[PDB]
């Protein structure tokens, strides 16, 4: 899994 | 580990086994550039980035860190490449990862319009019963022979080329206009080329776009060349949305002056048949920019792009870099 | 002046100008042999007929004075050749109007299995919102390169070579089975030639039916020959209804052991989404026999087979013929 | 116009 970094 | 970043996207499992040694790889699944974590504006030093947000000199002059932006798939339109270079971010596409899709999805969008193949596709699965062969030729009705047919190609790089290659067997005679190129291509591959846009539309009973969205072919496809196209003549746009008008397009169709159009490039993506310029329009093939796509394509580009991100962090900028293509404003 | 009919239509509006002044031109419009006036039966020295009725021995000794039927079309499966003969009536079909109509048609078949062109316009009609380039792959999930993939031909005349000739220049590698050619064909082209139909199917990424329908090869395509094609693989058929097992098809693709199959004909014709063993099948894309039909393709076979009428009635019966088909048996 | 003969 990646770095989730969303909004 | 420098953080690299995903702008608009959430998946990630290409490119994380080809960094996860070296950076730090996350996403923003951005749809603007406001969506942005101000961690990655703050610290990464790698961006990729798909199609679907554009970036400005006013939105790169916001991220502290960054060195890099990766390009997965071909077009650039969507970044101020010149506004990267002097604010000392190298920016890189992946020019080949999709060619032969492309010219395949392309020559596949011009057999549609000339055979009609999807619109009879379409008509049976709205119910209609062709039984008789007056039925068939009446549900049939435009299909036309491409023997003899000129087909007429605006850009002559690569997909264009490719096009070009595939075409012939079908008895097209191509024929390119692409000013930036030198002298010599026409002779190789033995196609004719025309010198102005004009010339190009007079020729051709089918156009197809190739070229690069820049700063100077906005609507290159407008109502006033749109005039200048055969009567009845194809449009197939698999390039990009601002390369045409859609508004000249839509009334174009409907008149009839054009007979048929196949878009794999909208305006505004995500297309939809129920808003925009060409709401009611006939004669009107869509798909949903997927020209580029299949399970190979997709494989070699997020790699390409990954592999273009290993290079920037652990070699020099742009010296290492495959496909760099600001080198000149850097 | 000698009745001339048209079986199994109305339109006669090619073939009165070339006929007026040497026959009565008329027509029966008939989908059944029952249907037809028996002014034909007693009178009629010429008939011509599409695909869409079926003349058997027993039809055939109905006719009183029928000398020659000419088939508007290449395929003859329809009509019992060897009766026919035996009854002193010649048979004629257009053989090469519609050659590169329906290679174009195929090549198109193909490419929207590969490329999901057809899928992918039936998709944005439902309404699908492919936002996001995770949205695109979704929508677009299958498309395939073609660079490199197996293109397996049943039948290498005419049809069959022009598609081998088009397939070549999107990279597929071309090999074909054809147990009546003599050798040499395939050196001449430079594809490769198997022996037998299982060595076809196992070697065939795409399969493509392009022989004619003859006593010999009903269900060709079977429930016990589709397990020999590979796991995956498309299938096309362009060419006749009764060369498939429908039954077997519907299974395979339900099973996903046939990834897509494109049919321009069908077992039972005319051709219904809602109805036969194909009703609820995934991957199916179809069209109602139209793979010939183009504007000019048509005006062609028209003219041609009037032309036929034509010599049969003003010259020898069947020296004067150009595409007689049963000299053999006359 | 050809010479009707359906039925
Ligand atoms: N629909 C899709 O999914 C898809 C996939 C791949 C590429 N594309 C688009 O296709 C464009 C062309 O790609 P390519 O790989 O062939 O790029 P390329 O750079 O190899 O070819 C572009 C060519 O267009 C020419 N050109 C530029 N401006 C022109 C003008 N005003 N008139 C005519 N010719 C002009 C350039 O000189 C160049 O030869 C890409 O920029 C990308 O936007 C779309
Ligand atoms: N869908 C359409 O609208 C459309 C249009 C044109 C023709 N067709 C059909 O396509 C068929 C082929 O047309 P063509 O002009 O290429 O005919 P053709 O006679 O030139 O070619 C047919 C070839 O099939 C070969 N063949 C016969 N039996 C075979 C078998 N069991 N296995 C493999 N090969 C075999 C023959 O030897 C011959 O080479 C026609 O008979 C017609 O039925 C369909």
């Amino acid at each position: 899994e990646a770095l989730d970094l969303s909004m | 580990r420098p953080l690299v970043a995903l702008l608009d996207g959430r998946d990630c499992t290409v490119e994380m086994p080809i960094l996860k040694d070296l950076a730090t790889v996350a996403f923003c699944d951005a749809q603007s550039t406001q969506e942005i974590h101000e961690k990655v504006l703050n610290e990464a030093v790698g961006a990729m980035m798909y199609h679907t947000i554009t970036l400005t000199r006013e939105d790169l002059e916001k991220f502290k860190a960054l060195r890099v932006i990766v390009r997965i798939g071909s077009g650039y339109d969507n970044v101020d490449i010149k506004a990267a270079g002097e604010l000392g971010i190298a920016v890189c596409n992946i020019p080949s990862a999709a060619v032969e899709e492309t010219a395949d999805s392309t020559i596949c969008h011009i057999l549609n319009l000339y055979r009609r193949n999807t619109w009879l596709y379409q008509a049976l699965r709205e119910g209609t019963r062709v039984q008789s062969v007056e039925q068939i030729r009446e549900v049939a009705s435009g299909a036309a022979r491409i023997r003899g047919e000129t087909l007429g190609l605006i850009g002559f790089g690569r997909t264009g080329q490719a096009v070009a290659v595939r075409a012939k067997a079908f008895g097209f005679s191509v024929i390119f206009y692409d000013p930036y190129l030198q002298d010599g291509i026409e002779r190789s591959l033995g196609v004719q080329r025309v010198y102005t846009l004009q010339d190009l539309l007079y020729q051709s009973d089918c156009v197809s776009l190739h070229c690069n969205l820049n700063e100077h072919n906005h609507h290159l496809i407008n109502d006033f060349t749109i005039k200048q196209m055969r009567q009845g003549a194809f449009l197939v746009n698999a390039a990009r949305g601002g390369l045409v008008d859609e508004k000249a397009l839509a009334q174009a169709l409907k008149e009839g002056r054009i007979r048929g159009a196949a878009l794999d490039v909208h305006e505004s993506e995500p297309f939809s048949f129920a808003q925009g310029p060409l709401k009611d329009a006939p004669n009107l093939i869509c798909t949903p920019h997927t020209a580029w796509y299949s399970e190979q394509a997709s494989l070699e580009m997020r790699e390409a792009a990954a592999t273009e991100i290993r290079r920037a962090i652990t070699g020099r900028i742009p010296e290492s870099l495959r496909n760099c293509v600001n080198k000149e404003f850097f």
